[PDB]
């Protein structure tokens, strides 16, 4: 299970990203996805899972309304569609599957 | 998660099991905690033997992955629809996590009559996971989801319900001290015994017998299974310290029963701490593996094909702390785990490993 997530950067209050993950090395049109995201000194926040086929999403309260989770399982990849980004946003994104992850993308959101 | 309002979260000498609901809306199932398999699998046909099942058909939010998964043994079997679903455990948890899920639709011996749970849920490790170890295990996404640590820790207090504490440790559940050992190979929870020991006196055998095939802590296997060689060596050894005139072979092997403390000795199993010049060992009495069931009781520990199990007769005496972030199984003595005003288990050390190998585990 490889895992390598990009689009990440460096953005302004109320910015936005979309970050990807590429996946390889299993079925990834059977795998449920998560988005999780780490920032130094704080607890690790799940933000978005979305499951197979991708019709079934959830958000973690604080990122509900402005970021989107979606899926291309054609394209082996996964994204996180970031709008209305604020400084509590900022930290590395990774994305996580069946005990696997990936090494993640920096988001940093600062005036 | 709130590791309080897991305290007391299990139901039980026919298996510990969870209340879990599943889909939109939600219907409550029964759900067996297995430490022993990583699949979360449930009834999903009208079967004999059950009160309830889980109907795909009811839930909106329920989604087929399109394929199934068989499982092969010895003494039956059971096949299903893999699927993906919400899920929530109301003890300890008041959001839903998105799960893979298998429905078993046909199986052999699989849902005894007279049993309350309708399903499993494999805590182990995403190795033993079927049809293959990319499909997420239900801790795995509950960790990831859920923002709790990869640790959960369970006590069993039927010998004296349980607890399950998904994300932790509960002070409550444990007095004294936690001893620690470390897994030795992420599948099964396997760990390395090094000595068995009857009414003090230790088995004259290598230590690699204790983990021939392996050694493990298992919720879902009901006693101490120990392979032939140990069994047989268990047997002696409890059969010479005990006072009493003889007990029948077919005691020993589960044919028959004895019917009627201090005439049998106690059972120690020690396992390497952390430190590799250490270990602990974890006793039981035995009112844990002389188990009731004229007062007739049936021997607590079986013959094992393969492996050594520490199952339900061990974990009867111990908060176990499976801790999977820092790769090492826990043991603490259990306050409940009492009969008649005295405590059934023991735990203590540290002591010496000079004698054996550093590697019981055979390589
Ligand atoms: C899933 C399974 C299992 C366990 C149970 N347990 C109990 O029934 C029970 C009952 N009482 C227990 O403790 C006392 F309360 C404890 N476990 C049931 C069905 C299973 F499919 N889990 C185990 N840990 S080993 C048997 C096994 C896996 C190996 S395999 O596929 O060869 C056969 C099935
Ligand atoms: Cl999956």
């Amino acid at each position: 299970v490889q895992l390598q997530e990009s689009g990440g950067g460096l953005v302004q209050p109320g910015g936005s990203l979309r970050l990807s993950c590429a996946a390889s090395g299993f079925t990834f049109s059977s795998a449920i996805m998560t988005w999780v995201r780490q920032a130094p000194g704080k607890g690790r926040e799940w933000v978005s899972t979305i499951g197979s086929d991708g019709s079934i999403t959830t958000y973690a309260d604080s990122v509900k309304g402005r970021f989107t989770i979606s899926r291309d399982n054609a394209r082996n990849t996964l994204y996180l569609q970031m709008n209305s980004l604020k400084p509590e946003d900022t930290a590395v994104y990774y994305c996580t599957s069946a005990g696997r992850r990936g090494p993640g993308t920096q988001v940093t959101v600062s005036s | 998660a709130n590791f309080l309002a897991m305290v007391d979260n299990l139901q039980g000498g026919r298996g510990y099991y969870l209340e879990m609901l599943i889909g939109t809306p939600p219907q409550k199932l029964q759900i067996l905690v297995d430490t022993g398999s990583s699949n979360f699998a449930v009834a999903g046909t009208p079967h004999s033997y059950i009160d309830t099942y889980f109907d795909t058909e009811r839930s909106s939010t329920y989604r087929s992955k399109g394929f199934d998964v068989t499982v092969k043994y010895t003494q039956g079997s059971w096949t299903g629809f893999v699927g993906e679903d919400l899920v929530t455990i109301p003890k300890g948890f008041n959001t839903s996590f998105l799960v893979n899920i298998a429905t078993i639709f046909e199986s052999e011996n699989f849902f005894l009559p007279g049993i309350k749970w309708n399903g499993i849920l494999g805590l182990a490790y995403a190795t033993l996971a079927k049809p293959s170890s990319s499909l997420e295990t239900f801790f795995d996404s509950l960790v990831t989801q859920a923002n709790i640590p990869n640790v959960f820790s369970m006590q069993m207090c039927g010998a004296g319900g349980g607890s399950l504490v998904l994300g932790g440790i509960e002070p409550s559940l444990y007095k004294g001290d936690i001893w620690y050992t470390p897994i030795k190979e992420e599948w099964y929870y396997q760990i390395e015994i090094l000595k068995l020991e009857i009414g003090g006196q230790s088995l004259n055998l290598d230590c690699r017998e204790y983990n021939a095939d392996k050694a493990i802590v298992d919720s879902g296997t009901t006693l101490l299974r120990l392979p032939q060689k140990v069994f047989d060596a268990v047997v002696e050894a409890v059969a010479r310290a005990s006072l009493i005139p003889e007990f029948s072979d077919g005691f020993w092997t589960g044919s028959q029963l004895a019917c009627w403390w201090s005439y049998f000795p106690k059972i120690s199993i020690y396992l390497r701490d952390e430190n590799s010049s250490r270990s602990f060992r974890i006793t039981i009495l035995p009112q844990l593996y002389i188990q009731p069931m004229y007062e007739c009781y049936r021997f607590g520990i079986s013959p094992s094909t393969n492996a050594l199990v520490i199952g339900a007769t061990v974990m009867e005496g111990f908060y176990v702390i499976f801790d999977r972030a820092q790769k090492r199984v826990g043991f603490a003595a259990s306050p409940c785990a009492e009969i008649a005003g005295a405590a059934v288990s023991e735990i203590s050390g540290p002591f010496s490993t000079e004698d054996v190998a550093s590697n019981c585990v055979p390589a």
